[PDB]
């Protein structure tokens, strides 16, 4: 999961 | 634009972005991911083209966020390119490019493309 | 990266970009178009993700340029997303998005996509 | 997918696309623009990857439309890349690239990028 | 174009593509990956816009390859959008979109973007 | 206006 | 021609 | 590694 999303 | 851009914007996933559009084209603020914890907050910097208008055009802008802060280092950066439309329901429509650092062999898989629409609500 | 990024970069068309990568992820500088006249110079701002590395990965970065200065106002902005690779022949490989402000009817034609590679030579 | 893909799809602007997904990955059909006149109809051809699934993934697909028919020759072609999601409200989410033929000098402005979502309603 | 497009094309990584451009805009052929083994071969289908020209413009085209054959099923598809330029050193310059089927949660990471240039040599 | 749209 | 290019 | 590449 990437910071842009979570 | 400018005053109109300054403020809090939300996209369809819950991410929030807070920006200040300065007199001379600067865009500075922070981007926060979902959860909304103290630090899923990253610095954002960009520029906007003011003239911008006697025919209702949008204001072109773009910003970048490097995904590194004091809790996370995702070795990647995202740039959003789009335009701001003001009015009753102002919004910013963008297309983004997310690049991750890779070795030269994996460079083919380094950039993802997508789109986001931000609103004030 | 950082020190390695700081300096002058050229792409295959002659455009030049001059940047300073600051300690904490900031990228500031100017972009100059072809001809190289006093002011085909525009301000650029961006961010880079330093960790960046025990396996030779590139350093992810991105910047934006709003095409407005004291001689031109092209009502558009471009964002470059890519990575920096250092070494004998260091380079920055990017993909870009150029958005122009349009009316809502013409929004379909607002964003062009391309790529650029910058070198120190 | 396949049976599920076969049929009429509409995007948010009114464009309609009619496709037949064949047993072995082929996609054939026609795309019609707004107005819906006898021939704002262009041929489309593409492919889809069937396996496609024990975890609800979408079915990857893509198609191309060259904008030339017996009433128009727009010297361009568009490719849509995305996935099909079936169910109550099946849809095809895509990103597209529209390239126009240009001279070598104008190649920088040859490709526009956007996105489209198609539904059965 | 057409006759000029028909033939074998190679990109900078070694991939090879073999196409037949038919009288009425069709593009059919196969794409082979590196190694060049009996079946790293996938079917490709696309379209090209012929008019195409009194000013040296390129011929717009696009094709799709679903990454499934009798040895591999990569649950993805790639579309290439670009133009063909003929002459001493004819080439096809493209931008591509590679989409993988994902669950709705991972849709953000479903599409990669890149570019390729193919030559006859 | 382009055929993709109108 | 656009400033990005000329 | 993906078939597009290897």
């Amino acid at each position: 999961c990437h910071p842009q999303f979570c | 634009a400018e005053a109109g851009i300054t403020g809090t914007w939300y996209n369809q996933l819950g991410s929030t972005f807070i920006v200040t559009a300065g007199a001379d084209g600067a865009l500075t603020g922070t981007y926060e991911s979902a959860v909304g914890n103290a630090e899923s907050r990253y610095v954002l910097t960009g520029r906007y083209d003011s003239a911008p208008a006697t025919d209702g055009s949008g204001t072109a802008l773009g910003w970048t966020v490097a995904w590194k802060n004091n809790y996370r280092n995702a070795h990647s950066a995202t740039t959003w390119s789009g335009q701001y439309v003001g009015g009753a329901e102002a919004r910013i429509n963008t297309q983004w490019l997310l690049t991750s650092g890779t070795t030269e062999a994996n460079a083919w898989k380094s950039t993802l493309v997508g789109h986001d629409t931000f609103t004030k609500v």
